[PDB]
RNA sequence: UUCGGAUUGGGGUCUGCAACCCGACCCCAUGAAGCCGGAAUCGCUAGUAAUCGCGGAUCAGCCAUGCCGCGGUGAAUACG
RNA sequence: CGCGGGGUGGAGCAGCCCGGUAGCUCGUCGGGCUCAUAACCCGAAGGUCGUCGGUUCAAAUCCGGCCCCCGCAACCA
RNA sequence: GCCCGGAUAGCUCAGUCGGUAGAGCAGGGGAUUAAAAUCCCCGUGUCCUUGGUUCGAUUCCGAGUCCGGGCACCA
RNA sequence: GCUGACUGGGGCCUGUAGAGCACUGAUAGGGCUAGGGGGCCCACCAGCCUACCAAACCCUGUCAAACUCCGAAGGGUCCCA
RNA sequence: UCGCCUCCUAAAAGGUAACGGAGGCGCCCAAAGGUCCCCUCAGGCGGGACGGAAAUCCGCCGGAGAGCGCAAGGGUAGAAGGGGGCCUGACUGCGAGGCCUGCAAGCCGAGCAGGGGCGAAAGCCGGGCCUAGUGAACCGGUGGUCCCGUGUGGAAGGGCCA
RNA sequence: AAUCCCCCGUGCCCAUAGCGGCGUGGAACCACCCGUUCCCAUUCCGAACACGGAAGUGAAACGCGCCAGCGCCGAUGGUACUGGGCGGGCGACCGCCUGGGAGAGUAGGUCGGUGCGGGGGA
């Protein structure tokens, strides 16, 4: 309807972001980063899940790089 | 119209490649010649290289291309080098290309 | 009256009235304008009321620019207290060192003394100004 | 087969004739002629894809190829148009099969048509590519007439590497089109 | 060319008002054309036969002897 | 319309989900079991 | 439709001072509606009804298919 | 303000639910029967669906705003 | 989940000792001196679906599709 | 049992203040122009004039929690002190 | 009005209230799934029988404003979009390590083994571009199975897996 | 063999590499090109993809230059805002200290730079 009120809702929020930032240290499996779109795409050794979600593929450490119009990278640098 | 069919597909297959991080068995094929050039990315490097070019052959170029492959192994695996994998470029893995490939094995190999 | 037509979202929320105009400002169309000194939501009727104000005092004559436009909608609610928002109920927000109105065409003393008049009609201080290098060129 | 006369006459007399005329540095920049699209619209077989079937047997006889489908981009209301359905034919024909067609075109066809005082000089593209369209099937030679069941038109595309509309009409106008000046 | 699915396209003889087009290279050889206009009747090769006109001509002609 | 397939023996099965009227046949598709390894698989009850 | 000839294009003929509005007629072309007519409704009992042609008055000519007449062929049906 | 129903040929009412198709009675128009009118019979015309927006391939139909209509409610104070 | 009853041309439907299909208001045609009724004629309706039973199946066996009443159950 | 708040250095994360108008929308003045509001000459396709309607487009000039071509101060986190 | 998803409020990490501002879900798809190969939009201008603002065709321009089953957001043509061939990984046995988090839940997940699919391969494949499409436990139904079986053998009834 | 130059691959920075105009290149690379027998192709088309080629052409494409009309990049100075510290105003809001400091805009910049490998000249 109009008036009483017809808003209200709101849903849970997601917890969406970056959860490992460039240079600490991770393990095979850390998830490094949450996110909706492609917004970082997977680099050297990391992975991506269905839900767009990175990961780390190995031990090591995580470095970020910008690529321009090729968009944003999260990689780890193994010395696993 | 912007960034044509050959460079999609181009692009296509060579990221797929990329993926699998391996050592890349990329080759150009012109009208006239093929050639095949084995790279590390990260890098940015060529390793082997092999040509109908620098190696001087003619005729039926299939038959050609098969040879340039051998010629690849052979060089390449005096490095130790044994597996990549094979770039195909924009190219269906067919005739030329297919042939450079089954010349390719015998030395280094699964393609 | 004044009033978008199509406009995206009904109601909005208050906001502040911080800073300086942030332009508007430099005195673009016509030959005298009217400054504001004061931030203030000004009002489609308190706009159309100086409007009127300035035709009345020239002739049906001159040329009147305005230049600052009600597009932001004011609610209220009735006698009632507090359960959603609404309703209705539009203004202008105005922060110090705008230029609204501005005339062109007319003598000075007509301006001048209908951009006093047209000041009268507004809940803020103004300020009346001529034209200049100042306003530049662009 | 690669003789053809028309053909012929593009290569000895066409050619050179528009050289003279135009000035051409380059073999390559006098104008060829690729493509000649022929396309059938019918709405009129919609519902039924039966009587499509027919005119793609029709096409195919003038032509010497099948035609292939086209199918409706988006859905229309207004008149029926499932996003799905066949909307007609359409046929390119290219090198050769092209010429052998044109041909039969400007010999036999255009003649056959009731009236015809010559094909529209407004019709070029602006970039130098011409359309025309036809209203009845039957002004071919390999049509019987017996073999007709209903009417149906099409949409010919003439389409040449001739930068211009000008050059593009020579071109067409050297290669016999009749054209209404 | 796809081999199945298809018209022969076998050289032919056809017909008209005139001689033979021996052009031809189509289906079905052996064909007769009814009129055409090129072979110069009936427009191209222009013969204006039967011409028309006369009606503003007419009007003018037998009208002032009489 | 939930979905239920047995294979032929040992009636242990999978499940799945097809809620509609197509689909509609004997609905049958190949699959492994916890029998011995990858047999027909067909719908039932 | 070799049915049917309305409409229209062109070409002429005659009367008449004169055929645009408004004439009749001949020829070429054009060939429309129309496939026995809703509710309803008219005439006719015998040489009648149907159907077929012919003359006259008026009148330069004629919109006559009208009217007043002439004969040719020639039914059906009336319990009541 | 609040909840519920409504707005469609001139009149009264269906169709909205369940997307594609707008029907019924009366009136109106033209013919008929009658000396004539009514009754009666044979034919016809007539609505963009309050409105502005949106959804869809498609909106009287589904959704939102606004405008009128009718009803209910407005208690302890 | 049940059992059962109801599903027929255009509508209602009425009809199983199985070998053939049916009737009224409708529709249309025809008569009826004013306009109903009443007379006389014609409509695959593949009679609720599929496989099965023998010559034969609206009507017989295996599953069903749909509908009702009165029962059931519902962590 | 030196890892703590706080602090120094270094990296990475971000889309607020401010501002902007490239998107989504709103929006003042002018220009140029589709469709027409039809003054009408039509009542043949025509068809011109618009101090009214007008998309887009150019020029000037603005506004936005659910707009952003941009974007600070700060904030978070990890390493080393 | 009550659970779930999207946006804003939310003060550039996460989180954050109000009978604050706005919308959506309670499904759907045996292809709308896996893989290999190919293809690239919308719009505008010009040309083209029936074709009209739009059906289909041809040309040029058009970095994404289209599409991605549905709301919004983020993403996305160097595909996640469109077509096709083979196919059923919308597998079974597990699961390093994390996101989240009061609990219980929710979520991502490489990797190994069994047997497969597509691919020359590298490889990908444990549904779908993603974020809603859902419901602890207790009672019971149905299918299987080894487990228990009240002196013993069976059966009754349970358990365990689905 | 280093060095340089041209081509061909192939990376990287991610528009200062872009659009448009102009000019230039075929020996060699490359492309278009010749053909459709064969492998393989087209919901029709050897267009594309594919093969067997080598007569021609640098027209298209590609490469290399040069133009600042567009596009892209872009100071310095000054403001806005602001961590922290203080004031003022009924209010809306405003000012000072110290530290950080945009965006628009102005000046300019720009018709790319570069790694590995080949082929050819040096
Ligand atoms: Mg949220
Ligand atoms: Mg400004
Ligand atoms: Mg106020
Ligand atoms: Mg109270
Ligand atoms: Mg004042
Ligand atoms: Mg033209
Ligand atoms: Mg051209
Ligand atoms: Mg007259
Ligand atoms: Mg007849
Ligand atoms: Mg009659
Ligand atoms: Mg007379
Ligand atoms: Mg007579
Ligand atoms: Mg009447
Ligand atoms: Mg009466
Ligand atoms: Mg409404
Ligand atoms: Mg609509
Ligand atoms: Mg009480
Ligand atoms: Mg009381
Ligand atoms: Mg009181
Ligand atoms: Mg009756
Ligand atoms: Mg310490
Ligand atoms: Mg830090
Ligand atoms: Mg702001
Ligand atoms: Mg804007
Ligand atoms: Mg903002
Ligand atoms: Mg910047
Ligand atoms: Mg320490
Ligand atoms: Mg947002
Ligand atoms: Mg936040
Ligand atoms: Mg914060
Ligand atoms: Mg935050
Ligand atoms: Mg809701
Ligand atoms: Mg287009
Ligand atoms: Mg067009
Ligand atoms: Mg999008
Ligand atoms: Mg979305
Ligand atoms: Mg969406
Ligand atoms: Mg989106
Ligand atoms: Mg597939
Ligand atoms: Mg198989
Ligand atoms: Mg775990
Ligand atoms: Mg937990
Ligand atoms: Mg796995
Ligand atoms: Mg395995
Ligand atoms: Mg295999
Ligand atoms: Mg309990
Ligand atoms: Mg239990
Ligand atoms: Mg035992
Ligand atoms: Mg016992
Ligand atoms: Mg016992
Ligand atoms: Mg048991
Ligand atoms: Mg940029
Ligand atoms: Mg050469
Ligand atoms: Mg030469
Ligand atoms: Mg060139
Ligand atoms: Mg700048
Ligand atoms: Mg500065
Ligand atoms: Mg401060
Ligand atoms: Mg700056
Ligand atoms: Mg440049
Ligand atoms: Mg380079
Ligand atoms: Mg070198």
């Amino acid at each position: 309807a109009l008036a009483s009120t017809r808003n209200g809702r709101d849903s849970q929020a997601k917890r969406l972001g970056v959860k490992r930032y460039e240079g600490q240290v991770v393990r095979a499996g850390n998830i490094l980063v949450r996110q909706r779109g492609t917004r970082f795409k997977p680099g050297k050794n990391v992975g991506m899940g269905r839900d767009f979600t990175l990961f780390a593929l190995v031990d090591g450490v995580v470095e970020f790089q910008d690529r321009g119009r090729l968009g944003r990278y999260v990689h780890v640098r193994p010395l696993a | 119209a912007r960034l044509t069919a050959y460079e999609r597909r181009k692009f296509r297959v060579r990221n797929r490649i990329k993926r699998t991080g391996r050592l890349r068995l990329s080759v150009f094929r012109s009208l006239k010649h093929i050639y095949a050039q084995i790279i590390d990315d990260e890098k940015g490097v060529t390793l082997v290289s092999a040509s109908s070019l620098a190696l001087k052959l003619k005729g039926n170029k299939t038959e050609v291309a098969r040879q340039v492959g051998r010629a690849l192994a052979e060089k390449a695996l005096a490095l130790g080098i044994k597996q990549v994998a094979f770039d195909r470029g924009p190219y269906k893995y067919h005739g030329r290309v297919k042939a450079l490939a089954e010349g390719a094995r015998e030395g280094g190999l699964e393609f | 009256m004044l009033m978008p037509r199509r406009m995206k979202y009904r109601k909005q929320q208050r906001g502040r009235l911080k800073g300086a105009t942030k332009g508007g400002d430099y005195v673009a169309f016509g030959d005298y304008g009217l400054v504001a000194l004061e931030p203030a939501w000004i009002t489609a009727q308190q706009i159309e009321a100086a409007r009127v104000a300035m035709v009345r005092h020239f002739r049906r004559g001159g040329k009147i620019f305005i230049r600052i436009f009600p597009d932001k909608p004011y609610t209220k609610k009735p006698l009632e207290v507090r359960m959603g928002k609404g309703k209705g109920n539009y203004v202008a927000v105005v922060k110090p060192g705008r230029v609204m109105f501005e005339v062109a065409g007319v003598t000075e003393e007509q301006a001048m003394e209908a951009l006093r008049i047209a000041g009268h009609k507004l809940p803020i201080k103004t300020k009346i100004v001529r034209r200049d290098a100042y306003d530049e060129a662009q | 087969p690669l003789d053809v006369a028309l053909k012929r006459k593009y290569y000895e007399e066409v050619r050179p004739e528009l050289i003279r005329r135009f000035g051409y540095q380059n073999v390559w920049e006098v104008p060829r002629l690729e493509k000649v699209v022929i396309n059938q619209g019918l709405g009129e077989a919609k519902e039924d894809a039966r009587i499509l079937e027919k005119a793609a047997q029709e096409l195919a006889l003038i032509t010497g190829q099948k035609p292939a489908v086209t199918r409706a981009k988006k859905s229309i209301s207004n008149f029926k148009l499932r996003k799905g359905m066949p909307i007609g034919l359409r046929v390119t024909l290219r090198r050769d099969r092209m010429w052998i067609f044109l041909e039969k075109l400007l010999n036999v066809a255009l003649p056959r048509i009731r009236d015809f005082r010559g094909l529209n000089p407004n019709s070029f593209d602006g970039r130098g590519n011409y359309n025309l369209g036809l209203r009845e099937q039957l002004i071919f030679p390999e049509i019987t007439y017996d073999m007709v069941d209903a009417l149906r038109g099409m949409d010919i595309a003439v389409v040449t590497t001739a930068e211009t509309d000008e050059e593009a009409r020579a071109l067409l106008e050297l290669l016999g089109f009749p054209f209404r000046k | 060319m796809k081999e199945g699915i298809h018209p022969k396209l076998v050289p032919a003889r056809i017909i008209c008002g005139c001689g033979n087009v021996i052009e031809t290279y189509s289906t079905k050889p052996e064909i007769y054309v009814e009129v055409c206009s090129k072979c110069h009747p009936f427009y191209t090769g222009q013969q204006r036969f039967v011409d028309t006109e006369g009606r503003v001509e007419r009007f003018q002609r037998r009208y002032g002897d009489s | 319309l939930l979905l239920e397939c047995t294979e032929c023996k040992r009636r242990n099965y999978a499940t799945e989900k097809n809620k509609r009227n197509t689909p509609n046949k004997l609905e049958l598709r190949k699959y492994c079991p916890w029998c011995r390894k990858h047999t027909v698989h067909r719908e039932v009850k």
